[PDB]
């Protein structure tokens, strides 16, 4: 991992999300549910399809080759064109087994930033209303349930309106 | 006491799919696409509406010189694209060569439309003798010649000097084919044509050419020792062909008008035809494909992905899945 | 954003500051002000301008075509000149606009590693004495000004000297 | 640094470590220690060396030149085979000089993206039991020693075996 | 109660430039530099100091052999390149073929400067006329001929063996040209030259040819039905060239002194010439850039940025500027 | 008060070493690896095994015709490749041309192994002088004339008609060389060869070839004005060659038999046999490495790395070491 997600500090992925690549898993007074983010999930469709399709679009215009034939007294010219032919043959597979290599490996870095930028996005936003386990997971000092969720998610947060409550269960573990 | 969890997480699945990267081979991966079409049908199809002209054991210059071992391509007319073996067997029945070969094959790959018309008929021929016939250009083991050209020679015993043209009144390009014999030696060449000293001439508004006989002592091809030469010129609308012989023209009977131009191919293949369709052919096989890369054979016709040497080009769509 | 800085958690960019690329806007009981950090920005400068020289330098030797004539006998010799050249044509026009391309985003994204190396850098010395409020600013816990702005910037920040202030500010709001 | 580690909070590197590329350098009641990760500078040995022999395998094959003559009436002929092979030689001059630039690039951040993922990994670990410095080094509340020191780095590290008394120490600056 | 801050953040402006990236095009941008030259000021100007030798409505073979409708090039002597038409009508006047015409032109691309002289003076020809002239090239409705070769016809009515040569005694390659005429018949051919089976001989160091007449019928060209071939070599320093011929040896006059070779090229355009000065020309206009690329046209001559097809190329230089 | 420390850390050294990158040049490092190999050994070594055949003075024309100035090749049968150099000095002693001489030495780089022998003995010319010599072709200051062909002249006052076969008898395809004269005049000819107007006639099963004397007033090279013409072709196993004549005959004595066919090389260079080894080899040098990239030379032969026009290839292994 480049950026310290996926197979980091989130070691592990979840078989029960299906709904898209990155997402959440809450745990209320209410229950439980894996809930795949969209809008993080989506800039991650059309990225990596705007990927394939220009990957396809360069090579749209190559090298193609044609049969032609030589008598045996032109030898010279015959391997001048077997040569010009295997040149630009071997040149555009270079070019595309090295562009699938390069952009393969950012695309897996690419799903690494976005876990990474997904978790920041939510650790940001609680900050010391909760605990951060350590492990792709929050701890809440106060009470979250089925629509304080669906607050943290949307960016949608009011932290005032949680702000106190937190800050004496924070306190009262100490004195 | 613990509380409420919300947890930060990652799609995951059953997909044994694999990807490679520069640092590191083999990557095991939830979702990916391959790229690259690795399979055909091995088959030699039409392309899109129009069936190939396949030779079969015919090569170019037997088909169109009228070798009696192909007279089945007699009369073809229009195809996609020609297919011709890697070493055909009914080519120059009577032994030589053929003059500038290669460059009137490279032209032939850009036509796929030929009108046969008679130029000369054989009744043309009033005091020479068109019955010239070989073993080497035999049918049923009785011999035979070329069917589009005619080899001249005395009538009674004399060979009056030839002089004979063709206007192009098309508006369509002709494609004309004529020759000339090496004889063994002076009897010979008094034997077939009693005139001794000979010349051969072809004059267009652009060709000038004069021919003499060679003769020389050769090794033997087909039992025969003697050798024919074949030329062809393009003759353009509204210009005219003119020969001039007194002895050893081998004369032409059809011409070729050239009716349709477009993109075309000579494919080298032992295939035989599939009975098919495609939009895309290579000298193995057929291809049915959307993907944007092909590995098969680098010489190909039609709408078709691009050839590369590789055999696997797989793109990582999804993400590093975990065991 | 590959960094999640830039169009992330720092949302917005500034009109305000036109001096360079990166830099603050302080608040204190003095006044307000854009600053543009130099240091960061001068070797983003030097960066991106070497990087269109290198574009440019590797380009300096490529491909160039020239004139030939062939008669009505030379087809073949003529498209086989015809197709190397159009061949060699077609590689530079694939590795020029690849190139672009794939330098194009690697440009973008350095930039949002220059503004989340900036931020980092001022939060790792602050430290306790002040709070992220997730939006690419702190609140000062102590009292900071116009000289104490050119401390956390030039690095020259002495900790300490304002460390003890912070603790019972922080502590008050708790007790 | 495009990661802001290597050169950035942690300025400077370790004449003293020898035994690898990243590691630790503890400081107990016992004594003194430069330690260096295996784990992770062996998976830092395995992708150089991965990418040196890709980089040599995917240049395997390419154009090769040979010697051919002309006389004096084949010039143009001549002149395309010069340019044929000038082309392709500076095709595949270019080809191996860009790519060097660009991996060696990506191996550099490689590096850095290494370093950071380390401290991450101890970071993540520790929390509130310890003290982040900003230097790329952590002081322990409670007390930790050559035995603790393997706890944090195989990872097994027992948290609430330190959970409490660290919470006091810490504590015991503010009332 | 709210106190002191300080922000971390980045520049943006009101800039509507955009470039592009791999997985998002279009993306708007602070800083942009574009680096892909699009204009050109369509026309031929001069090649830094150089005016180019502009040929109207010559070839090359018109103006090398002396073509009348091409007097106004009799005295070329310093050019930076060559423009020459698509389908120039001033060539051969009279019909017929240039030997090994493209190799020349080829040759003619590394030379920037010539110097013709008198190699063999009318004077010289006291035994034969030299006014052989022709209606196919005419000057003012009154029949002429190439300036530059000679038409050796017979005088009286013999036309006595030709031998002369000439030595080069300059430090420069010399350039000759000479030609031979092909008749339609025997009459013909004794009311021009007397002799009947006639020949040209020339020889150098390196050359040794051997040229006849080929007598054949030929379609009309320009109403003629005869035809010339020309020829061409090279002649070293100190070296001698030597011509025999009984007759329809078309004699050279004028030769060509190599004294300048450099690079050139011969451009196909239909411009005229432009009146202007560049470092950078293309055949459909000069080039005035910086850039490091350029998509006008890919034959270019001078100081130039590199051809590419593409109609677009801009690096990003500063960052995503938000709405 | 201070307690324990865990600090997190990277390695760093005392190295010079530097690589490059897009965005900042010369950045130092801990470690590197130079992939590109930059020296050669300035010798001509033997490749693998085997020596190389170097040329010396001689051309191959020089070699195969049997210039006496060559003697020292007379007999080579086993070769890796080929060193001629730029300019040789030693090639056709008598002045002409070497037809196809190209194509016969790209034939020759496929070709390792040469069996010469003797095809035609001059016991069996007993009607004809085989002694024709020349000044151009001496030995010590005394005329000779190439050791492999055979000038024939005319035996007292006649020179009777040519009539010579030769069947390839082997499994091996057999190299044939011969040639003819170009006298000055007619009395020269008739002083060599007595016959006036005469010919050569060469024919395979594949050849039918027909040469003819120029006669032609030329000038001096090694102050003869005379010249020779060579030609060759490939006689194939079971195939028979069959030479006519009536003068100016150059007769094979010598052909050469093609008893391995390899990978080879002919490479220009002025440099004299090494008496060393490798597994590589350049014009310049031989190259000893194991680094995948070189720069020294385009033109190798053997298990080479790639040749790159860099001056400085060194990937980044480590990481950036801090002052
Ligand atoms: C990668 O997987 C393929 C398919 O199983 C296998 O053939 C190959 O050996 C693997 N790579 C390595 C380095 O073993
Ligand atoms: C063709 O030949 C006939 C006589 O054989 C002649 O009258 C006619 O004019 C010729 N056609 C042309 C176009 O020369
Ligand atoms: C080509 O493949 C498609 C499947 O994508 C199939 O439906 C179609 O019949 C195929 N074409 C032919 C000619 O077999
Ligand atoms: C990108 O912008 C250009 C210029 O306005 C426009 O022509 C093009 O359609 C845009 N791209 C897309 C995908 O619409
Ligand atoms: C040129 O010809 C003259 C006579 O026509 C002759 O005397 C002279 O030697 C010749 N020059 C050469 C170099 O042969
Ligand atoms: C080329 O462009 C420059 C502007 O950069 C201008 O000053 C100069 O006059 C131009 N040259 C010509 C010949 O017009
Ligand atoms: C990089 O180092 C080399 C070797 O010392 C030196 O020649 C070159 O000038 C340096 N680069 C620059 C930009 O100075
Ligand atoms: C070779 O020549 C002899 C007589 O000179 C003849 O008998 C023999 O048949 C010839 N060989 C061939 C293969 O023609
Ligand atoms: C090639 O280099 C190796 C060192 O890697 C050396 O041992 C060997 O002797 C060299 N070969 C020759 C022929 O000098």
């Amino acid at each position: 991992g480049l950026f310290g997600a996926i197979a980091g500090f989130i070691e592990g992925g979840w078989q029960g999300m299906v709904d898209g690549w990155y997402g959440y898993h809450h745990s209320n007074e209410q229950g439980s549910g894996y809930a795949a983010d969209k809008e993080s999930t989506q800039k991650a469709i059309d990225g990596i399809t705007n990927k394939i399709n220009s990957i396809i679009d360069k090579m749209n215009t190559q090298f193609e080759a044609v049969g032609r034939e030589f008598n045996n007294l032109e030898r010279r010219i015959e391997n001048l064109n077997k040569k010009m032919e295997d040149g630009f043959l071997d040149v555009w597979t270079y070019n595309a087994e090295l562009l699938v290599l390069m952009e393969n490996e950012r695309t897996l870095d690419f799903h690494d930033s976005n876990v990474k930028n997904l978790y920041e996005k939510v650790r940001l936003q609680l900050r010391d209303n909760a605990k951060e386990l350590g492990n792709g997971c929050f701890e809440f000092y106060h009470k979250c349930d089925n629509e304080c969720m669906e607050s943290v998610k949307n960016g949608t947060y009011d932290y005032p309106q949680y702000s106190e409550e937190a800050r004496l269960n924070r306190e009262e573990i100490s004195g | 006491d613990p509380g409420d969890q919300i947890c930060v997480g990652y799609h995951a699945n059953n997909s044994t799919e694999q990807v490679d990267t520069i640092m590191e081979k083999n990557i095991t991966v939830t979702h990916a696409q391959d790229i690259l079409e690795k399979t055909h049908n091995g088959k030699l199809c039409n392309l899109n509406g129009v069936k190939p002209l396949i030779l079969k054991d015919c090569s170019v210059a037997g088909w169109l010189l009228g070798n009696p071992m192909c007279d089945e391509f007699l009369n073809v007319s229009e195809w996609s694209y020609i297919v011709e073996k890697a070493s055909p067997a009914n080519g120059l029945c009577y032994p030589g060569d053929f003059n500038d070969y290669e460059e009137l094959k490279h032209l032939l790959s850009r036509i796929n439309h030929f009108e046969k018309i008679k130029i000369i008929p054989k009744s043309y021929w009033s005091n020479h003798e068109t019955s010239g016939v070989s073993s080497a250009c035999s049918y049923l083991e009785n011999p035979s010649f070329f069917r589009n050209v005619v080899w001249l020679t005395k009538k009674d015993n004399t060979y009056p000097p030839i002089k004979v043209n063709y206007t192009n009144a098309n508006q369509k390009d002709l494609l004309v084919l004529w020759g000339i014999h090496h004889p063994n030696n002076e009897a010979e060449q008094k034997m077939i044509y009693q005139n001794l000293n000979t010349y051969v001439s072809v004059g267009t508004s652009t060709l000038n050419q004069r021919l003499v006989p060679k003769i020389a002592t050769r090794s033997k091809v087909k039992g025969l020792s003697g050798r024919m030469d074949f030329f062809w010129t393009i003759l353009k609308p509204n210009d005219t062909i003119n020969f001039d012989s007194n002895g050893n023209f081998i004369a032409p009977e059809y011409a070729y008008k050239i009716v349709k131009k477009g993109d075309s191919a000579i494919m080298k293949s032992e295939l035989e035809y599939g009975n098919c369709n495609t939009k895309c052919q290579t000298p193995i096989g057929a291809i049915n494909s959307s993907m944007p890369f092909h590995n098969i054979h680098p010489l190909t016709i039609g709408e078709c992905p691009k050839y590369v040497k590789s055999n696997r080009l797989v793109l990582a769509t999804g993400l590093r899945n975990a065991p």
